[PDB]
RNA sequence: UAAUUGCGAUAACGAACGAGACCUUAACCUACUAAAUAGUGGUGCUAGCAUUUGCUGGUUAUCCACUUCUUAGAGGGACUAUCGGUUUCAAGCCGAUGGAAGUUUGAGGCAAUAACAGGUCUGUGAUGCCCUUAGACGUUCUGGGCCGCACGCGCGCUACACUGACGGAGCCAGCGAGUCUAACCUUGGCCGAGAGGUCUUGGUAAUCUUGUGAAACUCCGUCGUGCUGGGGAUAGAGCAUUGUAAUUAUUGCUCUUCAACGAGGAAUUCCUAGUAAGCGCAAGUCAUCAGCUUGCGUUGAUUACGUCCCUGCCCUUUGUACACACC
């Protein structure tokens, strides 16, 4: 596209969402080392934050970085479809959430604990550490825990 | 060359070489000779061809394999290792690429440069597994001319492919380095090394 | 199910920590195929009844 | 009624029909001029029959071809066989014979089969494996 | 280094337990009019031109 | 992450002054200069075609080829 | 001389025409564009972001021009491709309809395509105008 | 490999024996000859017979053959 | 009616079989050797070929 | 007598019995001087069935493939009502399936 | 020689089953008879470019002509022919030219005598005997089970990437199969991110779906060697489809989660040309479900044209106290 020049303005390894982000990679695959952000959801927020993707995670003005985050925690406000979202129809408040980062593990547990606290068979299956999706256990998964 | 047109036009450089010289993608099949005695009649080079594809039936009779155009043999061995079987369009595209690299370094019709890397990489004599009683010893044997070309081809390719695996450099690039280094043998090429070690174990056990 | 999760002595850890028995690895080995041409009827037949029939 | 001959060429399942009539030297395949064709590495395989007999040669004739069957490459071998074939057919029935035989001589000497249909045809898969020769696999015990 | 070039004048037979060797009589080219029987590796027909690394030596049997 | 992901004006200047003498440049040859990765190595293949230096004699994605100007 | 679009290689055509509808600004890009994929059998959305609607419509027009009439259904099978089932073998899949349909409904309201009899869509005569026009332009850059 | 079954070489033997006049060194005429003079159940089989009687005829001219 | 040509022809050979069977079971003591069915306008004709027809 | 524009369809599994009746219809009509699209042969469809030979699962896996060959022919005539009802009540064959329709649709 | 296929040797001569022959299927027929259910050229009707003409489409009959290409009847063609090598001076074999084709032309179907305690009473309203037969081992219904998971083994599917992934864009097959008491194949039109939904429609089918616009593949870019944008197991949440019934999650779809795997030890399978290998498709199963099978075509190589070393088997001879025949 072009050779660029800049200055010491770009800083590698900026940290957001309590996680750390390699600079010197293209900005979309940067935002995805966080938990809850895969290639798609990265790709949509960047386009939604009005950001040049040809840029690496490096240049990326600090103000650009606060819109990226704002959109991430509030996807439905900046119009992300809510089928795009990992967590919909909550099972308590029935709002639609994109749960992010260090919280992803938390919501995961609570889900599991529900099945468990409820006596759900699917719960019993997690609690014994076995395969939940039904698959044949006789053969596969012998390296195991 | 006296151009001519008609309803649908055939372009400038297209027309030009075309009717005139029978040469390659564009590369001269004139000159380009086989630096080694023997090895002729087993290195093809006249008849000239345009691109490396053919419908050629070389597989129906024992030695017709030799008559197959030499470069095409090379691009033939290019397409293999599992995933890359079939895919001659792939491998032919690489051949046009490597020859464009070969000529880039040291001029030298790249067709000639491979003729050399193929002639220098045939091992003259090899060893076989003979019982020799009990524990098998190895009788040294002088390898046939055809075989010398076969192995030459496979060795270079296998090397380039092995070499191009898992590094930024491209198949067409590594095909060229090996080809050049084996053209006048540097023993920095995977083929030259292994042509010399088949002939070294051939001198010891004789 | 309330009994199912309240049961220790269950699950993957407790299976992981047990030794696998021998009878698993071992072949079925067939048997008896030595004896195949030897009839276990213990009866056989008679040249009379083979000529009355055939 | 203009002078017109019609030929074909085959490779595997690809057949290509070539109309060779008296014209101004257009050469087009299906809907498109001979100058696209796009496998594009093989572009010269379709150029080949022209530049073998000399580029001129075509200006008293119009050349149309349409192809069906086979794959991207199979078709490329059929139109070149159907372009070469049609040229000899024209000079057969219109121009003299010693000229036609100097066209076949100029092909068959070079060949690649331009005048002669390659008879290679798929083999039947037979039970016990995925391919025609290649059998499944066995473990013994 | 003494390269010696040799043209196959006759096909003899296949030797070795495997049978992947061919016995051959050659006439080496510069100063012909002397005959040697060598052993080949790959396939050989008449008139093939062989490179003997060592001029004088020859074999007979193979197992 | 190993190095050479951005610009470093010295490396810009390195490039102009270091790419004569290259009988072949490509995306490989530009990383083999202990330098930029394939993203901006391509970019430089464009911007070296901006004026002077690299003469394309080859085409497309993957294999690229150039020689020094004359 | 005369020109049709079959005189111009596929891509430089559909590119110059995409850039042409880009310049144009008569489009109707549905706005779910860029938040979408273009196949159920695809990993990522398209890499042209702003754009790629003009890429596909350009192609669509080119396809329809060639043959009699083509529905939304045909477009799906065409524009579809291999879907990775992951650990399971690859199966071919139809691309997303809403993409190619609203590509038709946009090329209609641009008068470059019309509903055909027999079903499908057919190249508008004002389309063969415009198409065989920019197809002339493209060998005019190559002069 | 290409070998003539007994029923082929026994017919040819039976032919050249009685019909040696006519029956020349050209397969083609010999082919049609078979049709008039003999009744053979298949095109393939007949031509096999003919084409061999041709070989036998062809080297008879170079001196007799056993059988 | 209105069946595919295919299914029809396979349905005809299914019929012959079932009839062939029925007659082999019924007429065995009469020496039934086989059947053929000719379909005509207005009728369908069944020909039993059997070695004792008078008990038929 | 009025010229009715007829289409007859011959379909059978027995070629000799089919081409007998077809060529029979072709000469009986055209000696008798009418307007004919002669036998127009339709691709013979081979209906195939692939089975294991063994009734159970033992033994190497031997597949067998039966087939039934359906040849179809159609003949277009234009005649009056009298030679249609005569030619079509006779020429009857076992195994050949004759169909006579009056119309294009 | 593929062959107890033949030549030849000859107390044997002359023959039969089996091999061959034969049958089916694939390759070739400017000639046979034809085709709006296959297409071609012409002519109208007509669109668009540009052109004094010419190019590309459109058009179920608007007519006229034709059978190269597609279809299938009946014929024809190869017999290893011609020539040259090579040998008992033999059947054959190698080479060449020609040819659609010269590996039994390619590929199969059929298949002598005998053998086995091979498999199958879980295909059968095939069957002897035994068992059971009213608190049934008959049968139906409800619900689970055949999927159950420390692990051992076999057939496979997907991968370890730069001969690549991803995004555009290019765009090509062949074998198939489809619905009346019925819901089959489904073009098209709109709704939908998708999955799918919905109003219509053509097709009992060379007529409609269908050129099944398959996939690998080709091109232009983005990634750039980093367990990475290779890889997608695992798992969460949601939305759809089949079915009475989806929990132990039939299948499908979107976000998220992002493992092992950096080329696999001892071993061991398959394979010689349009083959191996890559790739998808249809058919069978079938309500739904293909990582499976049976066929199909697309891309399309390396290397043998040998030997008896291994292994397996056939054939002579040899020994035997075996003949219920080394179990
Ligand atoms: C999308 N829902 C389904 C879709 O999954 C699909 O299902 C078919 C299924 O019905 C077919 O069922 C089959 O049943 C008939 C019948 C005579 O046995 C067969 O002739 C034929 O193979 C097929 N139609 C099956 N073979 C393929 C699936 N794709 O197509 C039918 C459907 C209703 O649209
Ligand atoms: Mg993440
Ligand atoms: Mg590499
Ligand atoms: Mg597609
Ligand atoms: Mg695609
Ligand atoms: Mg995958
Ligand atoms: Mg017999
Ligand atoms: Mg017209
Ligand atoms: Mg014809
Ligand atoms: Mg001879
Ligand atoms: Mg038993
Ligand atoms: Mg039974
Ligand atoms: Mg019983
Ligand atoms: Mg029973
Ligand atoms: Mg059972
Ligand atoms: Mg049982
Ligand atoms: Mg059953
Ligand atoms: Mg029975
Ligand atoms: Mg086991
Ligand atoms: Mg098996
Ligand atoms: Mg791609
Ligand atoms: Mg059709
Ligand atoms: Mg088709
Ligand atoms: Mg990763
Ligand atoms: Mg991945
Ligand atoms: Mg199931
Ligand atoms: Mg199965
Ligand atoms: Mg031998
Ligand atoms: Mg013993």
């Amino acid at each position: 596209s072009l050779v660029v020049q800049e200055q010491g303005s770009f800083q590698h390894i900026l940290r957001l969402l309590n996680t750390n982000v390699d600079g010197n990679i293209k900005i979309v695959y940067a935002l995805t080392t966080i938990k809850g952000v895969g290639r798609r959801y990265s790709n949509l927020v960047c386009k939604k934050a009005d950001v040049d993707l040809h840029k690496r995670a490096g240049e990326l003005t600090q103000e650009e970085l606060e819109r990226i985050v704002q959109i991430m925690q509030n996807p439905t406000h900046y119009k992300i479809p809510a089928w795009f979202l990992n967590r919909q129809n909550d099972i308590t408040d029935g709002k639609d959430y994109h749960t992010l980062a260090n919280n992803v593990e938390s919501k995961l547990r609570d889900d599991l604990e529900r099945l468990k606290k409820i006596r759900a068979h699917r719960g019993i299956r997690h609690f014994w550490g076995l395969r939940v999706r039904g698959q044949h256990t006789k053969t596969t998964g012998r390296r195991r825990a | 060359f006296t151009p001519v047109v008609l309803a649908t036009p055939i372009p400038e450089e297209v027309q030009q070489a075309q009717t005139e010289i029978k040469l390659f993608n564009k590369w001269s099949f004139e000159e380009v000779e086989v630096k080694d005695a023997s090895l002729v009649d087993y290195v093809q080079v006249r008849q000239p061809i345009f691109v490396a594809h053919t419908a050629g039936r070389y597989a129906n009779k024992r030695f017709r394999k030799a008559q197959c155009p030499i470069i095409e043999r090379l691009t033939n061995s290019l397409m293999m290792n599992g995933r890359n079987n079939g895919k001659k369009l792939k491998a032919v595209r690489i051949i046009k690429h490597t020859l464009d690299i070969i000529n880039v370094l040291t001029d030298q019709n790249p067709i000639q440069v491979v003729v050399d890397a193929i002639t220098n990489t045939g091992p003259r004599e090899d060893t076989t597994r003979v019982g020799g009683g009990g524990a098998a010893r190895r009788q040294a044997v002088d390898v046939s001319p055809l075989r010398r070309v076969n192995q030459a081809i496979a060795l270079l390719t296998i090397g380039a492919r092995e070499a191009a695996f898992r590094n930024i450099k491209t198949i067409a690039e590594t095909l060229a380095e090996e080809l050049i280094n084996a053209a006048k043998g540097s023993s920095t090429s995977y083929a030259i090394k292994k042509k010399d070690e088949l002939e070294r174990v051939a001198k010891s056990n004789r | 199910n309330e009994g199912a999760i309240r049961d220790k002595t269950a699950g993957r850890r407790n299976n992981r920590s047990k030794d696998v028995t021998d009878s698993a690895t071992t072949k079925k080995s067939n048997t008896r195929r030595a004896t195949d041409r030897h009839s276990r009827t213990g009866k056989t037949d008679t040249k009379k009844k083979v000529n009355q029939g055939w | 009624a203009v002078p017109s001959v019609q030929t074909f060429g085959k490779k595997k399942s690809a057949t290509a029909v070539a109309h060779v009539k008296a014209g101004k030297g257009l050469i087009k395949v299906n809907g498109s001029p001979i100058t696209l064709v796009e496998p594009e590495i093989l572009r010269f395989k379709v150029y080949e029959p022209l530049l073998l007999v000399g580029l001129d040669k075509f200006s008293n004739i119009d050349i149309r071809v349409r192809v069906t069957g086979g794959g991207h490459v199979s078709q490329v071998y059929a139109i070149r066989q159907a372009i070469a074939k049609g040229l000899v057919a024209y000079h057969q029935k219109y121009v003299d014979e010693q000229s036609k035989n100097e066209l076949k001589k100029a092909f068959t000497s070079y060949d690649r089969t331009l005048l002669i249909a390659d008879s290679r045809r798929p083999e039947p898969k037979k039970f016990g494996g995925k391919g025609a020769r290649s059998r499944f696999q066995k473990s013994y015990r | 280094t003494p390269v010696t070039l040799a043209k196959v004048i006759k096909v003899l037979g296949r030797t070795g337990s495997r049978g992947g060797v061919t016995q051959v009589r050659v006439e080496f080219l510069e100063d012909t009019s002397r005959t040697i029987v060598r052993n080949v590796k790959g396939p050989v027909r008449e008139n093939d031109i062989l490179v003997l690394m060592e001029s004088e030596r020859e074999a007979r049997r193979l197992r | 992450a190993q190095h050479a992901v951005i610009l470093d004006q010295e490396k810009y200047d390195r490039i102009l002054k270091e790419v004569p003498t290259y009988r072949y440049v490509s995306v490989s040859v530009l990383v083999d200069r202990l330098k930029i990765g394939g993203s901006l190595a391509r970019i430089a293949l464009r911007h070296l075609e901006k004026e002077g230096i690299i003469k394309p004699i080859s085409k497309h994605s993957k294999q690229a080829i150039y020689t020094r100007a004359t | 001389p005369g020109v049709s679009v079959r005189d111009v290689a596929a891509q430089d055509f559909i590119n110059a025409y995409a850039s042409f509808l880009q310049r144009q600004g008569k489009l109707e890009v549905p706005g779910y564009v860029d938040i979408v994929k273009t196949s159920s059998g695809n990993e990522m959305p398209p890499q042209d972001a702003e754009g790629w609607f003009y890429k596909r419509a350009a192609s669509v027009a080119r396809h329809i021009y060639m043959r009699k009439q083509v529905g939304v259904g045909k477009l799906n099978k065409l524009y579809g491709g291999a879907k990775s089932r992951g650990v399971r073998p690859y199966k071919h899949i139809d691309a997303s309809g809403s993409i190619n349909r609203k590509v038709l409904q946009a090329l209609e309201k641009i008068g470059i395509v019309e509903i055909s009899p027999k079903g499908g869509r057919r190249i508008s005569e004002n389309g063969q105008r415009d198409l065989d026009r920019i197809a002339a332009q493209t060998l005019e850059e190559d002069e | 490999g290409r070998v003539r079954t007994k029923t082929v070489k026994r017919a040819s033997k039976a032919l050249i024996e009685r019909y040696y006049p006519k029956l020349t060194l050209d397969f083609q005429t010999n082919k049609r000859l078979c049709d008039e003079i003999a009744t053979i159940q298949s095109k393939r089989l007949r031509n096999k017979i003919a084409g061999y009687t041709t070989h036998l005829m062809k080297r008879i001219q170079k001196g007799p053959v056993r059988g | 009616a209105l069946i595919s040509k295919k299914r029809k022809l396979v349905a005809d050979g299914v019929f012959y079989a079932e009839l062939n069977e029925f007659f082999t079971r019924e007429l065995a003591e009469e020496g039934y050797s086989g059947v053929e069915v000719r379909v005509t306008p207005t009728k369908t004709e069944v020909i039993i070929r059997a070695t004792r027809t008078q008990d038929v | 007598q009025q010229i009715i524009k007829i289409r007859i369809t011959l379909t059978s599994t027995k070629v000799k019995q089919l081409e007998n009746v077809s060529s029979n219809i072709v000469k009986n009509a055209e000696q008798h001087n009418l307007v004919k699209k002669g036998p127009v042969r339709l691709p013979t469809k081979v209906l195939k069935i692939s089975t294991r030979k063994t009734p159970n699962g033992e033994g190497s896996k031997t597949w067998e493939t039966y087939e039934m060959r359906i040849h179809k022919r159609y003949i277009d005539l234009e005649a009056p009502v009298q030679i249609v009802k005569r030619i079509t009540q006779i020429t009857i064959e076992p195994g050949v399936d004759v169909e006579v329709v009056v119309a294009s649709n």
